[PDB]
């Protein structure tokens, strides 16, 4: 109005304004006039549903007025071939790029003014784009997520992508972060195929990640068949349910055409030993775990409660000085899986950092005391349940359990770790020990090391 | 969600901008009327307000 | 449920926002909290969450740092790992055994004029959790031999304190701010008096400062109430009660003192600059408004943001992320709003190449203070959707326990999600105008550059452009120039 | 992170060798060191030439003009044909005058016309009957 | 107009000039190669092919 025009003019406060005596309100007692309603937390239902078509969306109902999160998971690095190795990585470093019905400033303005977020996330046989933001603003950031999940790459964005794909092959090189290491163990697990594609895509293909390479590989691999919706804090299943069909309800059914489908991957026994003239030696050591299918995964994963929390912490940083740092390694796959130790230390005595990791691992054959048990129970089950109390990680485990399991296993984590006895663990390791090894050396002086037989003959 | 055209807040932004400049034409004017105090004197009182016609007698 | 669809925008009269005074209907709705006082002055605050998988208690005391004196520097670290070694009913293994089967999510954290101690458990457990916190803060017993094994660690911790390069420059944020108090002094302690502290000194800081009045226990999660207020009255409410007649050491306020420190160190590779401005207190009538302040000069990474996804920094409704895009080098940047009992600290930490030492050295300054004379609407509404969302993210146990137990120490009360909504909302151009101009225009400043300093040793003093730099638009010459 | 990138980006960094003197001991840079630093006008004034040219598989074969005619191809027809045909009316008529004599012929036309309407009215000015 | 001139100036330089200065013993494994490898001339081209060679 007037009189706020003339008060902005002069930077004078306008004591008689009601916004003034909200604003400066003193902090110990509520502002005069405004008091907000009192609920109660209500129990969470999932509905899953499907579409004329493969899509399916899954919803969450509101236990609590908070914000909504979306997201839509692509079974689509797995997926990639030599011709198109590193596209997923491309997407992810230009997942806000569109140029059918909205652009990239106006999209990423559509996240900075909402006020919530917009990811993208991928792993090996899965990605997963979420959004989190308030209701009101919902439907417009879906209109963003749906899209920049399912339009094809553009010519530009694959231009934008090769470039950031350069910077982080370079970072990741500077760095010489794990997340390499993890790729020569794949690639020597696996050999190049399936799994065993780096995740962030060989550097070799980096310059051919064009727009028609992108685009070759969402039309192999992304299919409504394989595109699950996911929504979080929605009050009625039924308004997601339209609000995705305004969208995916284009998408033709694949049904009728020869699908891509998926090889069943193989695991080999191979060895890898880089001479790098690094101070410290780095280590790693896997074998055969059992795919999501198997029940054994839960006791895997208390096994690897067992190393990261209570035992590899004791028996290996504790006791000796020279182990940098030494963690229990645990994937699983859809088809496969893979659990072991990565272990780093001083180069000097890289026999030494090797000879007792093994028996660390060949410890939890051995069997495990009940009190080591319990505690690494109770570790797993805490960092579960702080996992699942946030939202946006319970909606995208949600999503995962249903591409997976075809049900919500979430719900009843804590009963099966529970259910989970010492001889279990003890008898899945002996049965992973037997599988044939996967070792990887990188160090100054890995060329003395026992050879392959003689690492068999001590793990067996 | 509040999605303004960057032409809208450049149009903001420099009617701020000349808001703030605009402040100094007074000072500049005051400066220039204290110094020259005498051609505006000449002006007010030959274009304004011009003088009376009849001359002295003598 | 809610009347029409949730996902209406019928609400959103100003061009797609909602208007001044209004705010979500997600955030309308209040979870049910209760505060309760005891005999001793311990204060009990329960916000249930029964959809929750875990409970989270939170056991704050207002004893930290500012009740030390240089020669007991150091004995708050002392105090918190010594409640974890033992006491009279548990011995050290016994609390491990309990600690290691129950949650181990056990979080201490101890800071200038408080101590946090917040511990996560299953939800049919958190008795446990009570009856053993109340214990281990209570009766633990601080053996001389045990204080003596345990001066390595809190050396060596007093000495890592670098590797956190964001903390390590608070801490000198805070020395520079107050060097008239021990506000000032690092809260790690000073090193070569860590050596000192026996058995005494401890068991004096922990006599006079860890009273009834001083505690404020909270619960969050899928906590039952009264189950809860009964265990937390049974277990805190022997504690001994604040004697007045004792002496509590830097009860003055710590008046602020501006200052440039540069702690010159080449061979680091990279340059932290931390710029702060005095900040009012927690009980200032100022205080949503400097949080909504903080909101909206927000914190930004090179891997993220601008940095990374966008044609041209201009491009968006961040004027900070606007001039942080054009920057290739600065690699962070983070907005800290550290409110006291009596004082504050609103500011900005840069960490960057020290090629841009000038700009990272300038930039937050120049922001804030173009604030004071003009902030344009998206500008404000970002920063309140960046409110609300925050607000509505708050959902772990922990840190929604640990933000109750602090907000019932500072202000004897839990601010619902709604009353800040309200509050904050309520803020317009012509406001925040006024308490940027209140808080940030033409205003004194501490600043500290650790890193290479070859080239901002020249003009390393508090000269003209410091003192100018606090001003839009006048002073920004400095960093404009590379 | 103590790394030059922070640990979070990769920076494109370089030491110009420019403002150095030795590049090792008492040894000196090489005098055109500078010039190492591509697609910089500050490098070298030749960089101005900035057209857009790229070609594969293209071979160039230029004679020196001292093995060419003076005046090659003067007259090489008749004169007719040299000077009448090429010259003044396929370099003149279908470049020039084909091109503007119909604007200039309207132009020139309607300003005769009005000039001489003003000259018309001038003399009824200036003399009567 | 002299004393006012002296407080700009010289008053001024004096508080300016009013600083602590600290050295401490750095004693970590980290070489100062900075010192050993850097520094810029601005008249490096005018020294460049021409002295001490
Ligand atoms: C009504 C009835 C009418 C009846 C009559 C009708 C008549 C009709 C006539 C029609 C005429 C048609 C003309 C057609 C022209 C076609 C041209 C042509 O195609 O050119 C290419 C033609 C062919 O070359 P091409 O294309 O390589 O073809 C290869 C050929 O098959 C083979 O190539 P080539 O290499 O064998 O070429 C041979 C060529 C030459 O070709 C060459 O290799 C070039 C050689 C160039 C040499 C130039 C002269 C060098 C010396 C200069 C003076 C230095 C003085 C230094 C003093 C120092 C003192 C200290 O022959 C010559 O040697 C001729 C050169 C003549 C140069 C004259 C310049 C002026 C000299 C003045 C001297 C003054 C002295 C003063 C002393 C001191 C006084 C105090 O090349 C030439 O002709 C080059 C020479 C051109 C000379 C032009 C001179 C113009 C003079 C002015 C205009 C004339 C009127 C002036 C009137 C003045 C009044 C005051
Ligand atoms: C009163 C005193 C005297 C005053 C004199 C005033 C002169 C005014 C001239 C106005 C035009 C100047 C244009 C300059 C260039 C800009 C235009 C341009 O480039 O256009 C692109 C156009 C197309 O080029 P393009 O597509 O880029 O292709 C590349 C060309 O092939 C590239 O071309 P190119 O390199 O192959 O050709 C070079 C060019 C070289 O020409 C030049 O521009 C050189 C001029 C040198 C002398 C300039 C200064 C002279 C000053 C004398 C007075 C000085 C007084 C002050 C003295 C000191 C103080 C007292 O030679 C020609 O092409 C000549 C072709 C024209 C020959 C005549 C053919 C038509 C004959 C039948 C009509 C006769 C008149 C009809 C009147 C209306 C009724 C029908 O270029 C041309 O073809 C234009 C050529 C240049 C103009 C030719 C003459 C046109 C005159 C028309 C005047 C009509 C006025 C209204 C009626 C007046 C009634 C009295
Ligand atoms: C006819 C005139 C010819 C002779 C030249 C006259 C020059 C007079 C110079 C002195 C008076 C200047 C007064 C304005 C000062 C503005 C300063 C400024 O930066 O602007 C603030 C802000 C910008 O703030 P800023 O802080 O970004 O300023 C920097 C601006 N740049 C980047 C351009 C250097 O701009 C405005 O919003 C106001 C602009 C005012 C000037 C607009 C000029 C064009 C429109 C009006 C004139 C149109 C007719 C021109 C003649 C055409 C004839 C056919
Ligand atoms: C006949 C002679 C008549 C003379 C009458 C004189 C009466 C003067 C009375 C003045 C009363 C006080 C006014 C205070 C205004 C403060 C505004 C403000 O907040 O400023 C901040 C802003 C800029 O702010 P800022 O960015 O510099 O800093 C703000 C400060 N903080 C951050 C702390 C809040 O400046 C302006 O508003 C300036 C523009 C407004 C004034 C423009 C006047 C132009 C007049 C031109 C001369 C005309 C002469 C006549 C010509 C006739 C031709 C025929």
């Amino acid at each position: 109005s007037v009189r706020k025009a003339f008060y902005d003019f002069i930077y004078k406060d306008d004591k008689s304004a009601e916004t003034y005596k909200v604003t400066t309100a003193d902090p110990r007692t509520p502002v005069q006039g405004f008091r907000g309603q009192t609920a109660e937390d209500v129990a969470a239902k999932y509905e899953v549903t499907k579409l004329a078509n493969g899509v399916t969306i899954i919803t969450e109902s509101q236990t609590f007025p908070s914000q909504v999160d979306m997201g839509i998971l692509l079974d689509v690095t797995r997926d990639e071939t030599n011709e198109t190795s590193g596209s997923l990585l491309s997407i992810k470093n230009t997942y806000l790029k569109t140029v059918l019905n909205t652009n990239e400033t106006i999209n990423y303005g559509v996240v900075q003014q909402s006020g919530g977020s917009f990811e993208m996330e991928y792993d090996q046989e899965t990605a997963y784009f979420k959004a989190n933001c308030l209701a009101h603003d919902a439907t417009d950031v879906f209109s963003m997520v749906a899209d920049c999940a399912l339009e094809p790459r553009s010519t530009v964005a694959a231009s934008v992508g090769v470039e950031k794909n350069q910077n982080t092959h370079k970072l990741e090189s500077y760095l010489k972060t794990g997340e390499l290491f993890n790729e020569s163990v794949f690639k020597t697990a696996y050999g190049l195929k399936g799994l065993g594609l780096p995740l962030k895509g060989l550097r070799g293909n980096v310059k051919n990640l064009s727009s028609y390479t992108l685009q070759k590989f969402q039309l192999e691999n992304i299919t409504p068949n394989r595109i699950f919706v996911c929504a979080a804090g929605v009050e009625s299943h039924q308004e997601f349910v339209d609000l995705v069909q305004t969208k995916l309800a284009q998408i033709p059914s694949a049904e009728g055409q020869k699908t891509h489908q998926r090889e069943k991957s193989e695991y080999l026994g191979g060895e890898v030993r880089n001479l790098t003239e690094e101070s410290n030696v780095t280590l790693a050591l896997l074998f055969q775990s059992v795919p999501w299918s198997s029940a054994d995964i839960v006791a895997f994963n208390v096994a690897a409660a067992l190393l990261n929390n209570l035992r590899l912490k004791k028996n290996l940083l504790q006791k000796y000085a020279y182990f940098d740092q030494a963690e229990a390694l645990n994937f699983h796959f859809t088809d496969s899986g893979l659990f072991g130790l990565r272990t780093s230390g001083s180069a000097d005595r890289a026999k030494d950092i090797l000879n007792h990791s093994i028996a660390e691992l060949k410890a939890i054959a051995s069997g495990v005391n009940a009190d080591e048990l319990l505690t690494a129970k109770a570790a797993l089950k805490n960092s579960v349940l702080s996992a699942l109390e946030r939202q946006t990680d319970r909606l995208e485990e949600t999503v995962k359990n249903v591409r997976t399991f075809n049900k919500i296993q979430h719900t009843d984590y804590v009963k099966q770790i529970d259910s989970v006895t010492a001889d279990q663990v003890a008898k899945a390791v002996a049965k992973v020990l037997t599988s044939n090894p996967t070792f990887v050396a990188q160090g100054s002086q890995v060329n003395a090391l026992p050879t392959y037989d003689a690492i068999r003959n001590l793990l067996k | 969600m509040y999605l303004p055209t960057f032409y809208k807040l450049f149009h903001e932004t420099n009617a701020f901008r000349l808001k703030r400049y605009v402040g100094y034409g007074p000072l500049l004017l005051t400066w220039s009327i204290w110094t020259l105090y005498p051609a505006l004197y000449n002006m007010i009182y030959s274009d304004f307000i011009p003088p009376e016609r009849g001359v002295p007698k003598r | 449920k809610s009347e029409r669809l949730q996902f209406s925008k019928a609400r959103l009269t100003d061009f797609g926002e909602l208007p001044q005074g209004e705010i979500p209907t997600a955030l309308q709705y209040d979870r049910p909290c209760r505060v309760e006082t005891l005999a001793n002055g311990v204060r009990l605050a329960v916000e249930p969450s029964s959809v929750s998988p875990l409970a989270a208690v939170s056991v704050v005391v207002r004893a930290g740092t500012r009740q030390e004196t240089l020669e007991t520097s150091g004995v708050a670290q002392f105090v918190q790992r010594l409640v974890l070694r033992g006491t009279s009913k548990r011995n050290r293994e016994q609390i491990e055994k309990e600690l290691a089967l129950l949650g181990g999510n056990l979080k201490v954290q101890v800071g200038r004029e408080t101590t946090t101690y917040t511990l996560s458990v299953l939800p049919e457990n958190v008795e446990k959790a009570v009856d053993f916190l109340g214990d281990i803060l209570q009766n633990s017993v601080f053996n001389k031999q045990q204080v003596e094994a345990e001066k390595e660690a809190v050396y060596n911790n007093a000495l890592s304190a670098q590797n956190d390069q964001q903390g390590l420059l608070l801490e000198n944020i805070h020395f520079t701010a107050y060097r008239d108090h021990y506000f000032g002094q690092p809260t790690h302690g000073i090193r070569e008096n860590l050596h000192n502290i026996t058995d005494e000194v401890v068991k004096n800081f922990v006599k006079t400062n860890y009273v009834g009045s001083n505690f404020v226990v909270a619960a969050a999660g899928n906590v039952n109430s009264q189950a809860f207020l009964q265990a937390a009255e049974k277990a805190f409410g022997t504690v001994a009660q604040k004697d007045a007649t004792t002496f509590v050491p830097n009860t003055e306020k710590p008046y602020f003192t501006p200052s440039y420190m540069t702690i010159r160190d080449d061979e680091m590779h990279n340059l932290n600059v931390g710029v702060f401005f005095e900040a009012p207190s927690w009980t200032d009538p100022d205080f949503f408004t400097i949080n909504f302040f903080q909101r909206i000069l927000g914190e930004y990474q090179a891997d993220k943001y601008t940095g990374q996804h966008l044609n041209t920094s201009d491009r968006q409704y961040s004027l900070i992320h606007k001039e942080l895009g054009n920057l290739p080098d600065v690699t962070i940047h983070k907005t800290h709003y550290l409110p006291y009992s009596d004082t504050g600290l609103f500011g900005s930490y840069f960490y960057g190449n020290e090629i841009f030492g000038n700009q990272m050295l300038f930039l937050s300054q120049m922001i804030l203070s173009e604030y004071a004379s003009y902030i344009n609407q998206a500008e404000i509404y970002r920063a309140r959707a960046k409110y609300f969302n925050e607000l509505l993210a708050e959902q772990n146990s922990a840190d929604i326990a640990s933000s109750i137990a602090t907000q019932v120490t500072y202000l004897n009360r839990r601010v619902p999600r709604s009353e800040v909504a309200k509050r904050i909302s309520s803020l317009d151009s012509g406001l925040i105008n006024r308490a940027a101009t209140r808080w940030f225009w033409d205003k004194e400043l501490a600043i500290v550059t650790w890193g290479p300093s070859h080239g901002l040793i020249a003009g390393s003093h508090y000269n003209r452009s410091i003192k100018r730099s606090t001003l839009g638009w006048y002073g920004n010459t400095h960093y404009y120039i590379v | 992170m103590n790394v030059t990138g922070a640990g979070l980006t990769h920076v494109k960094d370089f030491h110009s060798d420019e403002m150095r003197v030795f590049r090792g001991g008492l040894r000196h840079i090489a005098d055109k060191q500078g010039n190492l630093i591509y697609g910089s006008v500050n490098s070298s004034v030749r960089y101005y030439h900035d057209k857009m040219s790229y070609e594969r598989g293209f071979i160039q074969h230029s004679r020196s003009p001292s093995n060419q005619f003076i005046n090659f191809h003067f007259m090489l027809g008749g004169f007719r044909t040299y000077v009448l045909e090429r010259f003044f009316k396929q370099v003149w008529y279908r470049r020039n005058i084909r091109t503007f004599w119909f604007p200039v012929l309207i132009s020139y036309t309607s300003g005769c016309i009005t000039m001489r309407m003003y000259d018309n009215n001038c003399y009824d000015y200036f003399y009567f009957s | 107009i002299l004393p006012f001139k002296y407080f700009k100036t010289k008053a001024y330089y004096r508080n300016l000039l009013s600083l602590r200065w600290e050295m401490y013993a750095v004693r970590d494994g980290v070489y100062y190669n900075h010192f050993k490898y850097g520094g810029y001339n601005s008249r490096a081209y005018q020294f460049r092919g021409y002295f001490w060679a």
